[PDB]
């Protein structure tokens, strides 16, 4: 399991005088992720003599 | 510079200096001037606490007295650099018989050329060298003023046909608004062809905007009176 910062988000910008609209802005995500692993698993067989 | 304090729409109104005689407030103008007008919406939009005014003002002009003009207007066309010639006698169809005192006012003459008034309704417009555009000049056929518009074409194909500026006009984009103080400014232009005595009516539709983005519309009117001598 790892983590992925999706985005950061804005924080209310540059008001010279109070109009009180962009107070909190919006934050981003962190998006926990996962992932597995795989495997081959083969076989083979000779008898005894065609090998000897 | 005219100034007007707009009524606040409070159910209590009619501020001090009020000359009961109409609804729309008065504006006096003189033919030729181009003056500047101010309107203070502070009384109406300040209580409406929000983002103040916006640059979405809308103007309209309609005349309550026209007295149609005597002399017609005209249009002229010529390429760049080439001298232009034209007649000024078929523009004053007069009902009665009287001479034709053609005159060109040195105040409303051309801006990028020169004009020599002939003996009988003929004039020579020699456009300025290395110049292409539209140029006018205001003749006066026996008192009745009209404009003669000329476009000098940059020798390639042609130029369009401009719309013959009205008696009273508010220029395209010369207005502004200061949302910090709720004050509107615009320009009020009076053509030199307006007849003294007429009255035109100017309607102004101003729109405020709330804290979130909705609208508060406001309508007011004004009565422009074309009077001679200021």
């Amino acid at each position: 399991t790892y983590m992925k910062i999706a985005d950061y988000g804005q924080l209310g910008e540059y008001t010279c005088d109070a109009k009180c609209d962009a107070e909190f802005g919006e934050p981003g995500n962190i998006r926990h992720l996962e992932g597995k692993t795989y495997d081959y698993r083969g076989v083979f067989c000779f008898n005894r003599k065609n090998l000897q | 510079m005219y100034f007007f304090s707009v009524d606040p729409r409070n159910g209590a109104s009619k501020s001090g200096d009020v000359c009961g005689s109409c609804c729309c407030e008065s504006i006096s103008a003189r033919p030729g001037e181009v003056n500047g007008v101010m309107v203070s919406y502070a009384a109406w939009s300040a209580p409406l606490r929000g983002h103040g005014l916006t640059n979405k003002t809308t103007f309209e002009i309609d005349g309550v007295s026209v007295t149609p003009p005597k002399v017609s207007n005209a249009f002229g066309r010529t390429k760049v650099g080439v001298v232009f010639e034209g007649t000024l006698s078929d523009l004053f169809p007069n009902p009665e018989g009287e001479q034709v005192e053609y005159e060109i006012s040195e105040l409303n003459g051309p801006s990028n050329g020169v004009v020599e008034l002939g003996a009988n309704g003929a004039f020579t417009y020699t456009p300025g060298a290395l110049f292409t555009g539209v140029d006018r000049f205001w003749f006066s056929i026996n008192g009745n003023i009209g404009e003669y518009v000329i476009s000098v074409d940059p020798t390639t194909s042609e130029l369009p046909q401009p719309p013959f500026t009205t008696p009273v006009y508010v220029p395209a984009a010369r207005r502004s608004v200061d949302p910090r103080t709720h004050v509107l400014k615009f320009v009020l232009g009076v053509s030199p062809a307006a007849i003294p005595g007429d009255v035109y009516r100017l309607t102004v539709r101003q729109v405020a905007i709330d804290c979130d983005g909705n609208e508060f519309v406001h309508i007011s009117c004004y009565d422009i009176s074309i009077g001679s001598c200021g």
